[PDB]
């Protein structure tokens, strides 16, 4: 805001979103269309983390699935694997167990709505990372988790879409990089 | 003393500044012999029906659902192609929205019996009608869009019936009426 | 075959007329006391 | 044949709907002992 | 409806647009059209003089509007709509925040990377320049395009 | 006397019983129109009677075709 | 390729269906907790309030203590069987 004004850190032009305060981790203040105003921030935070935690595993997997396949499973481009496993019924097994865990999760969301639990804490810290000795680290880690999650969700999105246009696997695209098919060759007119 | 819209005529008595979209255009004076709340609910409902409909004629031509028979670019032609049962299922779902929205008070005498300023079926998911000044000006917009859409849909329907072409396509490759 | 409807147009009278008359009945029904009565029949009308 | 069929269907549906919604309009209350 | 405070006010509103529409909107609009037109005029002139490295082969000689009809097929235009649209959604938030009471003055997005407006006085002179160049640019762009429609010629070519 | 919607609708049409214009009113106009009607009747009668033969007016069955 | 309760697709649909059911409790509660209800959250329009066709009072509801609906239909019918076109050409004692 070249003219002086009170304003949000991430975007100079817009005012700091109301009810958006530094307290949730990773708050650069960017909620340009308030969603936080329309729905509670804690319910939204639970979503950012859940999507992210799902995404972070997915980014690793799409890359790992390209390089390696468990021997019992066939090696196919990952998007194809979902079709193979869905016929196999492997995906139903992932769906059933993930749903069971989610039902416990849905109860915890209801508690998050009624005070009680902080968004996204399932108290899953089997290892001692951020243990009471390491309790200082939790604030820092929280920031990393949102940041890794925000990035992963963008990255997976990217890997899958880029892969559809290129028809080229993400590791392969890196090492051999080509324009979307036909562009060097094609003339629009 | 004089209508704003039609300077020669007199301001329709019933119309005062209070209803929105009031420039005094009730030359035939329907206002004198019917309830403005009934009339407004209709001005709005026909528009809201033809804001969805007009957008519908344009969208259908560009993009059509994957299911079979949802493939006719011309809206008028599509009505026949789509399965008849589906069209009735839409009828009924809309019919339920009518009864639930109006709370079962669905007639000229009873619809407005409890509150219900005309057109307040309660759909304001993102509260935007909290400022009054804002509400008074948004309400003019809805009516001005409703009134344009009514005229637009009629034009698109009639022009398609002659051309057997969707609105955007007819403008491209326009041909005089004699050709059709 | 269902309801002898071989032409879709037959469904228009079959649905619009019962709805329209229901609309007339809706006004009778809304002008009534629809609270419960604990009796053999409702004398409120 | 279709026009006669649609006219007959319209008439029958109208009369049956009138009968059905008339007997739904608290017909038991239409007795001389009702207060 | 027209008062001295807005920069560039020579008092010229014959058709009385100011009376019906908030000045803050009208101004944000005049600058936004101007900022776009300035870039458009520059581009149309640049395009005739130079083209990016692989561009000529894919598009050939099409220029001005014709290039757009060819560009859309490349999808160069789409990327431009999607990215420009993403900036615009923030811009819609900005107009809304400004129309709601807010600090931002019309046309201020906070882009001053080189700190050129740090002096308060210099900023005012620059603001007048920006409306005036922009008002000129819009007139020019329209002219270049109309010239194109009629002559089928790019503006530098028309000069040639 | 029963009052009905159609009765009230048509009542002004049957309201001015015995209302008359003063004096002779439009009597000369009526007489002039009656004179014109008499002349017209004489013309058509003499055409049918064949005592009046306008050109292209063949009072005959053969004029049918 | 099993079908129905054992079909893979019905199950994916079932999870989508469970989300639709849980949406109303989870997000209505979220909307109930803080939805809108902000002095700072209000709609805005560029058009001036003096612009013609803007109502003095929002959601206006006229009392309309006037002719019953049926009489109005009659007025609308009198449009087509009794318009005032020929009254303008109206012409300008009682025998005893
Ligand atoms: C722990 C409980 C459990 C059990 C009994 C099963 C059972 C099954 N799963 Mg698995 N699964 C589970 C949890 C479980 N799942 C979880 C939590 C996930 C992650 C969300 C998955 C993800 C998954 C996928 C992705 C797939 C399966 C498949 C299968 C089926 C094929 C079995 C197979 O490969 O041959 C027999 C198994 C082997 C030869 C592998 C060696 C197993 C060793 C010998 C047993 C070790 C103990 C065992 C893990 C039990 C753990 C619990 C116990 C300690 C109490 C089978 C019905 C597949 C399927 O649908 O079939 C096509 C498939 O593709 N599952
Ligand atoms: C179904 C459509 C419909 C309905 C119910 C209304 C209802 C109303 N309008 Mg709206 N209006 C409409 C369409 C409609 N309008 C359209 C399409 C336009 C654009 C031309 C307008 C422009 C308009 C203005 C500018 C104003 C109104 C106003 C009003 C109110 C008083 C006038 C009145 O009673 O008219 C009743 C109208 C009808 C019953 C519809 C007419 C039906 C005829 C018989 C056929 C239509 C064809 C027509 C002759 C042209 C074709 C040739 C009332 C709430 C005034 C207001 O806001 O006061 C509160 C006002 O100032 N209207
Ligand atoms: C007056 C409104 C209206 C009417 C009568 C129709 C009628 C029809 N449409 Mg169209 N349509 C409309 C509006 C309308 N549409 C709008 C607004 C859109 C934009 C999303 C579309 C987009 C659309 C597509 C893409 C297709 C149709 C198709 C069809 C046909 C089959 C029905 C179907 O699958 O609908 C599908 C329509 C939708 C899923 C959109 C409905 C969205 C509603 C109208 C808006 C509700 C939003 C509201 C805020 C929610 C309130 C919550 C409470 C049928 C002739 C199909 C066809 O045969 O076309 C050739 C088809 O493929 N419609
Ligand atoms: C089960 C189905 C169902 C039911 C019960 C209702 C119930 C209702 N609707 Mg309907 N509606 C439905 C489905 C349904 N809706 C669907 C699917 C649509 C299309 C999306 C509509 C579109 C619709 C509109 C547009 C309107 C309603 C209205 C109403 C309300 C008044 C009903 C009434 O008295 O009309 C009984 C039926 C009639 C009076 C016949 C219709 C009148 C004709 C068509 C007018 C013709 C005018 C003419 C062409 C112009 C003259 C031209 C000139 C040259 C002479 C009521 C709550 C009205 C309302 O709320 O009013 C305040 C209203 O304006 N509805
Ligand atoms: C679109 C560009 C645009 C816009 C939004 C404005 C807006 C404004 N100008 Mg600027 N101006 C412009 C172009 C523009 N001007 C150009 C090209 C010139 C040079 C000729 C000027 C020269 C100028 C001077 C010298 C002054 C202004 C002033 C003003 C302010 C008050 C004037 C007013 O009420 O009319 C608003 C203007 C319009 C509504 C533009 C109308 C253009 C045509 C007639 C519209 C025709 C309809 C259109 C084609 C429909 C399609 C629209 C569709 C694309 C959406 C206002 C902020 C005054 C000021 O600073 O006050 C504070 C002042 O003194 N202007
Ligand atoms: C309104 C603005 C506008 C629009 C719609 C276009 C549209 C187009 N240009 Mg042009 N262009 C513009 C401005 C514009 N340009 C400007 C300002 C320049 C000078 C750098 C150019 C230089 C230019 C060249 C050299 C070429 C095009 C080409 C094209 C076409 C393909 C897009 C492309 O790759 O361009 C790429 C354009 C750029 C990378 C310029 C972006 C500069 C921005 C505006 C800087 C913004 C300031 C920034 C914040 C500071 C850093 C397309 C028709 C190509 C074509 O098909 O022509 C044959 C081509 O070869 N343009
Ligand atoms: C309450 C009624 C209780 C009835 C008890 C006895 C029922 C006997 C079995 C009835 C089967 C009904 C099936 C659905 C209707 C049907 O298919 O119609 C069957 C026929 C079908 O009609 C024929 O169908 C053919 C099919 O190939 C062709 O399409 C013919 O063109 C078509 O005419 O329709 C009728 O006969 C209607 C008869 C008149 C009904 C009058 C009802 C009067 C009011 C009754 C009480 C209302 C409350
Ligand atoms: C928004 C309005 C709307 C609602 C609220 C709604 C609700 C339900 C529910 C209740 C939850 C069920 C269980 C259900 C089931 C089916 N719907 Mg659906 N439905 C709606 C709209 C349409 C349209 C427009 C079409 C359609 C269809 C089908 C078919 C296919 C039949 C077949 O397989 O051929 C089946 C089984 C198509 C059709 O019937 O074509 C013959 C078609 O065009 N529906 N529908
Ligand atoms: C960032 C500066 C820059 C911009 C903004 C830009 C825009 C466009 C557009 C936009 C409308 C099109 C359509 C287009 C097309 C092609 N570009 Mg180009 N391009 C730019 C830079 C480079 C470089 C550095 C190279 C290059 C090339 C090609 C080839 C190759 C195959 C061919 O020649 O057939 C094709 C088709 C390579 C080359 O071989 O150039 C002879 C190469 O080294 N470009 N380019
Ligand atoms: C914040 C903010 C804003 C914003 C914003 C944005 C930009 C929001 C963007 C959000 C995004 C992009 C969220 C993406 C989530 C992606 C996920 C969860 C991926 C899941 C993948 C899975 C389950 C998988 C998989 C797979 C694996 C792993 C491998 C395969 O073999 C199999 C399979 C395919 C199944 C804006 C201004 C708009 C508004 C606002 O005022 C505030
Ligand atoms: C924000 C932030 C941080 C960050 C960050 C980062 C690093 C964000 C990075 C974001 C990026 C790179 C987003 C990329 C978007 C690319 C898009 C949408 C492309 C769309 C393509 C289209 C529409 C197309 C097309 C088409 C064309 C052209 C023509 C057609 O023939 C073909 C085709 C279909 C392909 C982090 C987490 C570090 C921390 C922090 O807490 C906040």
């Amino acid at each position: 805001a070249v003219f002086q004004g009170d304003f949000s850190e991430s975007v100079p032009f817009l005012k700091t979103p109301t009810n958006l305060d530094g307290s949730l981790p990773g708050d650069v203040g960017f909620d340009p269309l308030g969603f936080s105003e329309v729905f509670d921030i804690r319910v939204l935070r639970e979503a950012e983390l859940k999507h992210g935690r799902i995404a972070m595993l997915a980014t690793l997997g799409y890359l790992v699935q390209e390089a390696y396949v468990f021997p019992f499973f066939d090696k196919v481009p990952p998007i194809q694997a979902h079709d193979v496993l869905v016929k196999s019924g492997g995906m139903s097994q992932i769906l059933l167990w993930t749903s069971f865990l989610e039902i416990f999760g849905g109860i915890a969301l209801f508690q998050t709505i009624q005070g009680r639990r902080y968004p996204g804490d399932f108290a899953f810290d089997p290892l001692g990372l951020s243990q009471g000795k390491n309790a200082e680290k939790l604030e820092r880690y929280q920031l990393a988790e949102i940041k890794h999650s925000r990035l992963a969700m963008l990255a997976f999105s990217g890997f899958v879409h880029q892969g559809f246009i290129t028809k080229q696997g993400v590791l392969e695209q890196l090492g051999n990089f080509k324009p979307i098919p036909g562009f060097p060759e094609a003339t629009f007119f | 003393d004089r209508s704003y819209s039609m300077p020669f005529l007199e301001r329709p008595p019933a119309l005062d500044g209070s209803l929105a979209g009031d420039v005094g255009f009730d030359p035939l004076g329907f206002s004198n012999y019917f309830d403005l709340k009934w009339l407004r609910e209709a001005e709005l409902k026909h528009g809201r029906v033809c804001m969805l409909g007009c957008t519908g004629f344009i969208t259908q031509e560009k993009i059509q659902l994957p299911l079979p028979g949802f493939d006719n670019k011309v809206a008028t032609e599509a009505f026949f192609s789509v399965p008849a049962g589906g069209l009735w299922q839409i009828f009924f779902t809309l019919g339920a929205i009518e009864i639930l929205s109006n709370g079962g008070k669905l007639a000229p005498g009873d619809m407005f019996a409890d509150g219900r300023a005309p057109g307040d079926l309660g759909f304001d998911p993102l509260n935007l009608s909290g400022d009054d000044a804002a509400l008074r000006r948004f309400i003019l917009a809805e009516l001005k869009h409703c009134r344009l859409a009514m005229i637009g849909l009629g034009g698109m329907l009639h022009q398609m019936l002659i051309t057997k072409q969707g609105p955007l396509d007819q403008l491209a490759n326009f041909q005089p009426i004699q050709y059709y | 075959e269902a309801l002898g409807v071989d032409d879709g147009r037959l469904l228009v009278p079959l649905v619009l007329i019962p709805v329209f008359v229901a609309l007339l009945y809706g006004n009778f029904a809304s002008t009534q006391d629809n609270e419960d009565f604990f009796d053999t029949y409702d004398q409120r009308r | 044949m279709f026009t006669l069929k649609i006219v007959v269907y319209t008439t029958v549906t109208l009369f049956v709907s009138l009968f059905t919604f008339g007997f739904l309009s608290n017909d038991a209350s239409r007795n001389p002992n009702r207060k | 409806g027209l008062d001295g405070t807005y920069v560039g006010d020579v008092g010229f509103d014959p058709l009385g647009f100011s009376s019906i529409i908030d000045m803050r909107w009208l101004r944000e609009a005049e600058l936004k059209h101007g900022r776009v037109c300035m870039l458009a005029a520059t581009g149309m002139i640049v395009q005739d003089v130079y083209q990016f490295p692989g561009v000529t082969k894919s598009f050939g000689d099409a220029k001005m509007t014709t290039l757009h009809d060819v560009a859309v097929k490349q999808g160069s235009m789409q990327q431009l709509l999607v990215w420009l649209g993403l900036l615009e959604i923030f811009g819609f938030v900005a107009i809304v925040q400004m129309l709601q009471g807010s600090d931002r003055q019309p046309g201020d997005f906070g882009f001053d990377p080189l700190n050129c407006a740090a002096n308060p006085d210099t900023l005012a002179r620059r603001q007048l320049v920006e409306l005036k160049n922009g008002r000129l640019a819009m007139i020019a762009t329209a002219g270049m395009l109309h010239h194109f429609f009629i002559t089928g010629k790019g503006p530098i070519q028309l000069i040639t | 006397a029963l009052r009905t919607r159609l009765g009230e609708l048509l009542r002004p049409l049957n309201s001015e019983y015995g209302k008359v214009a003063p004096g002779w009113g439009t009597t000369p106009i009526m007489g002039f129109v009656m004179l014109l009607f008499a002349v017209f009747l004489l013309i058509i009668l003499q055409i049918y009677n064949s005592s009046l033969i306008i050109e292209n007016v063949d009072v005959d069955w053969a004029s049918l075709g | 390729e099993a079908q129905g309760f054992t079909a893979p697709k019905n199950h994916f649909a079932s999870v989508i269906g469970l989300w639709v059911l849980f949406a109303l409790p989870v997000w209505s509660a979220a909307y109930k907790q803080a939805g809108a209800s902000n002095p700072e959250w209000f709609g805005v329009s560029q058009v001036s309030e003096d612009a013609p066709g803007i109502g003095l009072l929002a959601k206006a509801a006229p009392e309309y203590n006037g002719p019953s609906f049926r009489e109005g239909l009659e007025y609308v019918f009198s449009f087509v069987w009794k318009p005032p076109i020929l009254i303008a050409w109206k012409p300008r004692v009682y025998d005893e």
